[PDB]
């Protein structure tokens, strides 16, 4: 028996705490705690709700774009605006190739270093690492060339006796399960990701004005001018050049990441049998295409004790049924107000007394959905649109699948992806999904050029009296996010941010129900509590963003 | 040998860490594998808990009087450092600790420059800037929300390359990057200058290009590279080329303080 | 199937072609192996002399009132055009021929757009411009030497997803890349505004990144997109930016007239 | 005999007619003619000195940079101006940049369909092509899935139907020997040429301020502003920028294009034994750092009938022998003038009178060093090289010498080097020295900054009275370029370029002595008269520029 604290959690966002206690080499029970808070909900009261996206956007630099689209959909919703068409094509391709980003990044450079041992692929072969990969992928960057440029890259590091960033790892960790062959591929593939990811921000770029923090949205739509005819405004040469960033993105995804995907789960089956966060799930639908904030690409829903066939489908983000089920409460985070707020009537009022196993631990709320805890993120998402019998997420979930039958000789079931391989699964398959979003984008917006429509904001008028509360939703790489907005004569007097990883970072919530992370804990083996890897390999499924779990 | 670096992140939002993700000279690969020895830094190092602090300490012990200390984020000083606590001690702590031994020290970042967001409004947690946390070092800022990165990377090759940093304005900005206003180097001047004026996004002279001053661009109140190095080594990319106005995020008082719409006072 | 382009070269020194391999959007491999059906170009065929004369042939029937003609270099009409001769034959009636047939033409390059470099001093092989040599069409002029070859593409690119070609100024320019003077969206005209001017290269204002007008700038009096566009797709590269003036290469009777260091008329 | 035209020649720059008798199957006579004439030499004429560089940058785009650069060296010479050492950094790396793009451009684009027949490549193996690189390259773009990939894009284009540049090539010409396998990974190389020639031409424009047609020379130095402090200026991110880019181009040079030329030797040996175009052979040293205008990383000189061992060397652009050997003729050239002349005093008259196998024939001056024929360019400038005993270039060429052998069991022989392949090697030699040129200028650059020295100008004076002579050297791409100014009362009174291609595709001579171009053919194979190829080989092996030969 005994107690361990992993602090600072690494290779995440922000500043997380998790403690584990540990009896008979298994977490018993566990705690999840933000150890930052900055008040940006604070920050951003008593101005003009225009202003606030620019603001908000600062929650998060990993999750950029994403506040501040959350925030124009929320003072839209306040305000009755239906953005224009062109606009939505806009903000709908920089989330996407921003979650492109995003997903890639956390798989190599945040996720990888749990399951792959560099030190091991010293001893790999890169001959036999390549012949590995035959009928497996058809990549172009996987020959025993590449890998011996790699591997001496690596030799090259270690012979320098400065490991730094890599000093002091897990290596030779009995839960260290690759082939030498295999942690060589790996490492060549998170360096090739770098270069990915490098080309959808490139496209996030083109349309955002920089990024990271993008620039060019408006409450009312965007600032991109549209004039194929025009110098120095978006044109046709403009479009052009980010087309042809958006065409660089597949061959990564389709050919590596989600074949990296099959291959750990095929050495990590047992990964597939724990991890489980919760029994709800809740995504909303995302990328609008008509001209009313609606006809999303991807569906929505909610999940309830993992039952697909009675979910309920959410496709429209004025859905009052998922409105007024969400609440937030602090009884066990930093904060003075315990019983479950609605966000519209939130407050975050800091009142930090200390650590405490049973009392307050956090920075984290804890919010409920109809009162019960709920997983948000790439595996609710997947398991949504599955449960929507989403033909183009059956498709490529089965690519996996059909990856990892061939490895093993074994399937992988529904009931399998509640896990943390699972999660795992759902991000590379929302990362795969979302280059058909891109393509689909670029020509919609095209197209609808070509009619003759270049209209990209509509000016709002916001009334100097009255009381107005809007919520803006977006499915963002880590799921769920909503901004709510109260205007009252003429400014924002509430806003309050309920962030995806608020949902599964949260600690224990009024109830002393446990959040997805402190769950999917129980369970967990550790072979060495001074070294605990299996906590980290699963805290990471979840993509952990405290700077949003926070705010 | 390649000179070793501690990062430091205090109320960091990540994005000043993600500016080095779209750098291409040097990308961030070649900054980790041939440019510096990364010897702690939280979002990618292989460690995590009690095996990563090992590191820290190793490292300031190890390279005392060598590495540079970069900091992004604000600091927060109320309530005896508690709003943000890491290995359960505040940052404030950790930071004053690492910046004992530090060649130099580098404030990536309008929050860690300045404040910046975190210290605006009310600023809830006594937010304040790296220098005033280190009254008796001088602070390199390399200020913007984020930064192009290479302010800070070619700042850095500075001290690699010939020894010590490069020139310096008053706020202690790198002269390359922080010299000149905005609008004293802004394509758009000659718009301003005969009048021609976007009035809201999508109008004819928005469409056309024009100066986005009505628009409360904050050009002619902050010091920035912007309009010439740009972002993202595309060509034509930063945020008044793509049609919306400066926000003054690299300048004190003027971003996360002014409207968006705010007109900025023109010298 | 994808869309036919007919290149012709009359006295061009294919620095025309050439910037179609500083491309990137499209790229020349993905231009001619995605984009356009490249039915005839000498620089890169690979069949020569009556093989490739055939090709031409065969395509300018099979593709007649569908193809784009393209033409570099300028047009030698004096002494019954034969200072440019291919397969016996004045490179004249080589492109009066292909004219003939085609969907759209257009004159890339100074040279062929209004004669050019070529045309200049005394001219020696009374050299015009395409437009001159078929009074009967529209041709569509793509200036510079050489223009971004983008300039030339996102022509095509409009020809090809839309039907038509882009808007053009009265001299059959495209807007989107010639419709503005270069100095009328120029970084540099805060300085021109001050009065702070580069007088000699390396002086201190020119290492400062000032105006470039007292060197002999042409940009009052030159249109392109030399400043917002720029060239190569890495940002920041424009002679200008460079530190140096604007020679005029768009705009006839500037470039190749004007000295270097003649001051141009400002409006 | 049968008498034989090729006209156009194409995959060169410019207009090139080649005219053949044959005898019994083999060429015995072969005419040059240059069939484009702007009189650029006139059109300069008249002029301030400081204006010529941009104007005779025109000669030529493919070889931009070079008519720039020996132009403002000629009035520097005129003037007796130093250049600032920085300048010159400055115009070295430009040009080694420059001339990596071309040469690569040269094998790739404008040669290798001389070699390759992409109808066989359709046949190939993708595994057994890459299985034979093992151990002969370490590039990483050699896997089968690169090579199917490119293989896809063959079978894709011949199945449209329109082949475009690709149609009426030589495919199952008898001359054509390489296998399938050969022919695939060729057209593989030849897709990751233009990667690479690209990043080449990022270089030279982050300092020319584009290209084609660079902007950043003077007469006096250069236009950049050295301030490592300064915004807007060449800085110290700007020229880490630039070093980004000059890191990307050595392993294709070395372990694609260096190979691949070895490869080409080996299975076209017969092509050792032909394509002697002289006896003779010139070149000039080149990349001068020093503030004199001098001390040139590259030596030049002057070989005579083969004779390695009794060489000229050549260390100055003032060296009075290398300037009094040189004259021109029209004698078989459509100008007036016909006997030779030194080109201070050279005229360009024009005296076109239509074609005549026995009088005037083209547009090209017919050059002579001290009465003979010589070849000039990389066959020449690898040749003075060996016999300087540069050892940089003697390690590089038996690197290419040692694949050979692995693949044939063949040595190769300075004789063998006299011919269509010699001359090709000596390019791609030339290309690998290149890099290094590169890593030490850039240096060089950086430390002469950290000294304290940003100057790059001297501001000319010019009397307005009296008459004075000057010549700038460049070693061209092509080969050693000259550019001759007289300034009379201030203004340019003459100038006259003699150019590599002049040198080598020049008509019969004063004497009617036969240039390179046409020497070399005499003894040609030509298995189809109606499809020369082998005629084709040969020239293209010189890399003709016609806007070069004829101005
Ligand atoms: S400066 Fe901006 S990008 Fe950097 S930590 Fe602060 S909010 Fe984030
Ligand atoms: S106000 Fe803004 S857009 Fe207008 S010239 Fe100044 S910096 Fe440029
Ligand atoms: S326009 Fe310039 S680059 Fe094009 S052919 Fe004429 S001289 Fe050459
Ligand atoms: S004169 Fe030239 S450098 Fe000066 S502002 Fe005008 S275009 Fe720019
Ligand atoms: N993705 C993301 Fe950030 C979190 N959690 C938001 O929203
Ligand atoms: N290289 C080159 Fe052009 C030729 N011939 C010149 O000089
Ligand atoms: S908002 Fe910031 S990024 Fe530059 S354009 Fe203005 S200083
Ligand atoms: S010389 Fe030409 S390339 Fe542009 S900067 Fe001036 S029009
Ligand atoms: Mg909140
Ligand atoms: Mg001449
Ligand atoms: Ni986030
Ligand atoms: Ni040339």
């Amino acid at each position: 028996s005994q107690r361990i604290t992993i602090d600072p959690v690494t290779r995440i966002e922000g500043h997380l705490r998790i403690d584990c206690e540990i009896e008979n080499g298994v977490v018993s029970k566990a705690w999840a705690s933000g150890t930052m808070w900055r008040g940006m909900e604070e920050i951003v009261k008593n101005r003009d709700p225009r202003d606030a996206w620019m603001i908000v956007q600062r929650i998060c630099g990993v999750c950029t774009t994403t506040h501040a689209l959350s925030s124009v959909r929320a003072a839209e919703s306040a305000l009755n605006i239906d953005v224009p068409v062109n606009a939505q094509y806009i903000r709908n391709i920089i989330l996407a190739a921003h979650t492109t980003h995003d997903h890639i990044v956390h798989f190599y450079q945040l996720s990888a270093l749990d399951w792959v041992d560099i030190t091991s692929a010293l001893q790999a072969d890169p001959t036999k690492a390549s012949e590995m990969l035959k009928g497996v992928s058809t990549w172009h960057l996987n020959s025993p060339e590449e890998f011996t440029k790699v591997q001496n890259k690596i030799k090259d590091l270690v012979a320098s006796g400065q490991l730094g960033i890599f000093a002091n790892g897990y290596w030779g960790h009995p839960a260290m399960k690759l082939p030498p062959e295999v942690n060589l591929i790996a490492v060549a593939h998170y360096l090739q990701a770098l270069e990915c990811q490098r080309d959808a921000n490139r496209v996030v770029a083109l349309l955002g004005g920089k990024t990271p923090h993008i620039q060019n949205l408006a409450v009312g739509g965007v600032a991109n001018p549209i004039n194929l005819d025009g110098l120095g405004v978006l044109n046709l040469e403009r479009l052009m050049y980010i087309k042809s960033f958006i065409d660089k993105l597949s061959d990564f995804v389709e050919q590596v990441y989600k074949v990296d995907t099959a291959v750990i789960a095929a050495f990590y089956p047992e990964w597939l049998t724990r991890g489980k966060g919760a029994v709800n799930y809740l995504s909303v639908p995302e990328f609008p295409t008509d001209s009313k904030n609606g006809s999303f690409l991807f569906p929505g829903g909610y999940i309830e004790n993992a039952d697909l066939s009675s979910y309920r489908p959410i496709t429209s983000h004025s859905d009052e049924y998922l409105i007024k089920g969400i609440q937030e409460s602090a009884k066990h985070s930093w904060y003075k107000d315990e019983a479950p707020q609605a966000p519209w009537e939130g407050t975050t009022i800091p009142a930090y007394d200390g650590w405490s196993d049973d009392g307050k631990y956090s920075w984290v709320k804890s919010p409920t959905f109809y009162g019960k805890t709920v997983e948000v993120g790439p595996l609710a998402n997947m398991l949504v649109k599955l449960a929507a019998g989403r033909e183009s997420t059956q498709n490529k979930l089965n690519e996996i699948v059909a990856i990892y039958q061939k490895l093993t000789g074994n399937t992988l079931e529904v009931a399998q992806l509640h896990s943390t391989l699972g999660r795992i699964i759902g991000r590379t398959v929302h990362c795969c999904e979302l280059q058909d979003i891109l393509q689909n984008q670029y020509s919609a917006l095209i197209t609808n050029i070509g009619k003759g429509d270049h209209t990209t904001f509509v000016k709002p008028n916001i009334p100097a009296t009255g009381e107005f509360k809007g919520v803006g939703f977006l499915e963002a790489p880590r799921g769920m996010l909503s901004h709510w907005m109260v205007i009252k004569d003429g400014i924002i007097s509430n806003y309050q941010a309920v962030v995806p990883s608020t949902w599964n970072s949260g600690p224990r919530n009024f109830n002393d129900d446990v959040g997805p992370y402190e769950q999917s804990l129980v369970g967990t083996p550790v072979a060495d509590p001074n070294k605990p890897l299996e906590v980290v390999r699963t805290i990471h499924s979840f993509d952990p963003c405290m700077a949003c779990a926070v705010h | 040998q390649r000179p070793p670096v501690i990062w430091i992140g205090a109320q960091e939002c990540t994005g000043c860490t993600e500016s080095l993700l779209r750098a291409t000279h040097p990308t961030v690969e070649n900054l980790v594998l041939e440019t510096i020895s990364l010897e702690y830094h939280e979002v990618l190092s292989a460690a995590f808990g009690h095996q990563v602090e090992e590191n820290k300490h190793n490292a300031l012990e190890k390279y005392k009087g060598q590495y540079v200390l970069v900091v992004d984020g604000s600091i927060p000083l109320k309530d005896n450092g508690i709003y943000c606590m890491v290995a359960g001690e505040p940052i404030v702590d950790h930071i004053r600790k690492a910046a004992e031994g530090a060649a130099a020290i580098i404030a990536i970042g309008s929050c860690s420059a300045w404040g910046g967001v975190a210290a605006a409004g009310v600023n809830p947690t006594g937010a304040v800037s790296l220098q005033e946390v280190l009254p008796g070092k001088t602070v390199i800022n390399i200020p913007g929300c984020p930064p192009n990165p290479h302010n800070f990377l070619a700042t850095v090759a500075h001290i690699i390359t010939y020894g010590k940093p490069p020139k310096l304005d008053d706020k202690n900005r790198p002269t390359f990057a922080y010299g000149r206003l905005i609008h004293e180097h802004c394509e758009r001047r000659p718009h301003f200058d005969a009048g021609r004026f976007a009035k809201e996004f999508g109008d004819e002279g928005h469409r056309e290009g024009w100066c986005l001053y009505h628009l409360g661009c904050k050009g002619p109140e902050t010091y920035g590279n912007c309009s010439t190095l740009q972002f993202c080594d595309v060509g034509g990319v930063w945020p008044v080329a793509i049609g919306h106005p400066c926000y003054g995020c690299n300048e004190e008082g003027i971003g996360f303080h002014k409207g968006i719409h705010q007109l900025a006072n023109v010298e």
